[PDB]
């Protein structure tokens, strides 16, 4: 099983805005 | 120490233009020195601090009224006397139908009008010098706020946009993460449903 | 029409200042009027767009080079001499280089029948001159202060765009991370059930 997505977030833990911004920025 | 050059006509010689020099240190209130030429001689008169303020009391004018009638019409309607043979100068205000002696000075004429005439020119030149200098560092000033003006508003512009451009970009990358969550979650119900 | 009003030494009066008026149409080249003045008396020449190119060739220069060593000179590393006599009006100036130095100009000045009126004249012409300045400087000061305000107008409203964008940012963060967090809570759930029906298959094939 995999802990992240395609994008870098996670399937499993909660996130909040720094790694929100991270994973989107990551998205062109 | 600050000075006024004004260019005025004589009743006596509507003819010939004169040329009144007024020179002081911070305020015409603490007295200066008043010359008068006409390009050849020249004719000059010192008033004390004590004169003014003794002209401000027998006008019944306070000191600050009366300098200022002085400087409307000494610094530049307003008429000239001037009697080459008394030096006896005195200048009037004139209102609708009516005008009045504003004030007088025994003038002495001075023993060299050239050196007086010299140093008058050279302080125009000086004066003429040092405007022009401004009006280079006021007109480069003016270039540098144009600029830096354009610079911010294009900033303005492009932040603006941004702003408008923010909720429909955020929300399709959203949507992308989210679809995957929704993914994972869709196996694993499909995988609990295998067993 | 124009003119400049320039102040020089002479060489045979280093006490006095005199000082020297110029004034042609257009151009130096095309001919000038110069007048020397003491503030008592004045001295006035002219000299013909004629009377220029042919000094340039007895000069040995070319016309243009010989205008510019006049604007130099005349108009306010190049050095120049200027010299007078009240007694014969003659009125020349050198240019002078190292250790070599050279007849640039000369006139024959005549002296006025009307001194006041040309001092008057020229009195009148630089306090023309200081006003038409000042009224350029107030409406330059005006343009400045206009400029300066324009500004922090614009500069106030940069900082609202970006602060408006900021918040309106975080503001959708906000709700972003709740929806998927709500999701994360929902795998972690079937994930923990699928594990929990594996150790169950588990325990069915070790006993």
């Amino acid at each position: 099983a995999r802990e992240y997505d395609c994008y870098g977030d996670s399937y499993f833990i909660d996130t909040d805005l720094n790694q929100l911004k991270e994973v989107f920025s990551g998205i062109k | 120490m600050e000075r006024k050059i004004s260019r005025i006509h004589l009743v006596s010689e509507p003819s010939i233009t004169h040329f009144l020099q007024v020179s002081w240190e911070k305020t015409l209130e603490s007295g200066f020195v008043i010359t008068l030429t006409d390009g050849h001689s020249a004719w000059t008169g010192t008033v004390s601090e004590s004169e003014i303020s003794q002209e401000a009391d027998d006008m019944a004018m306070e000191k600050g009224k009366y300098v200022g009638e002085l400087r409307k019409a000494l610094l530049s309607v307003y008429t000239f006397n001037f009697s080459k043979e008394s030096a006896y100068f005195f200048f009037e205000k004139n209102l609708k139908d009516v005008s009045f002696r504003l004030g007088s000075f025994n003038l002495e004429k001075v023993e060299n009008p050239a050196e007086v005439i010299r140093e008058l020119i050279a302080y125009a030149l000086d004066t003429i010098a040092e405007n022009q200098a401004k009006n280079e560092h006021l007109q480069k000033e003016n270039e540098r706020l144009l600029r830096d003006w354009n610079d911010v508003q294009g900033r303005f512009e492009k932040a603006v946009s941004a702003k408008e451009a923010l909720e429909t970009d955020l929300y399709k990358r959203f949507i992308l993460v989210l679809n995957e969550k929704k993914t994972k979650i869709r196996s694993l119900h499909n995988k609990l449903l295998n067993a």
